[PDB]
């Protein structure tokens, strides 16, 4: 694979230039959203309202992504209903507040559906 | 729309290296999920299988870490 391990980035860099010059809001999205540590955990569902686990990993991104109920992510409306923290603990929206931040369990993990 | 044809083969060949023919149904799923990109005829449907495609290969905590890929692009 060492030789492979060459081709292979190759590949995979030449697949983030056709991703950088594809120019889309939503790949561009879900790419740098993951850059910062805040990735998918499952497929991104297209059918309505269908399953979407994501990866927060600080309040930074949250305050920076989540609109009350409604967290905004790959150029599409979410719709959430399970918010756990890092030891698999479930937490409420109240409660992932500014003033709350440093006691939680970061990353926490919202879990989300296609929104009509 | 040339593009995300080709950007859609190449990303199923990346995770094809990635040894995910073992996959079966993560196959399976972007296997149809990439003919279903080639067998379109307008941009969002396209982009809207293209997004994801792609998510496939972020949620694999270990498959590649795109900011050491990123961080080699411009350096």
């Amino acid at each position: 694979e060492d030789k492979r391990a060459k081709v292979t980035s190759a590949m995979q860099t030449m697949l983030f230039t056709m991703l950088r010059k594809l120019d889309n809001d939503a790949l561009n999205n879900i790419i740098n959203n993951a850059r910062d540590g805040c990735v998918p955990l499952n497929i991104i569902p297209l059918t309505t309202a269908a399953k979407l686990m994501v990866v927060i990993p600080d309040y930074n991104t949250y305050k920076n992504t989540c609109d009350g109920t409604t967290f905004t992510y790959a150029s599409a409306l979410w719709e959430i209903q399970q918010v756990v923290d890092a030891d698999s603990k479930i937490v409420q929206l109240s409660e992932i507040s500014m003033d709350n931040s440093p006691n939680l369990a970061w990353p926490l993990i919202v879990t989300a559906l296609r929104a009509n | 729309m040339s593009d995300v044809k080709c950007t859609s083969v190449v990303l199923l060949s990346v995770l094809q290296q990635l040894r995910v023919e073992s996959s079966s149904k993560l196959w399976a799923q972007c296997v149809q999920l990439h003919n279903d990109i080639l067998l379109a005829k307008d941009t969002t449907e396209a982009f809207e299988k293209m997004v994801s495609l792609l998510s496939v290969l972020l949620s694999m905590q270990g498959a590649v870490d795109i900011n050491k890929l990123c961080e080699e692009m411009l350096d």
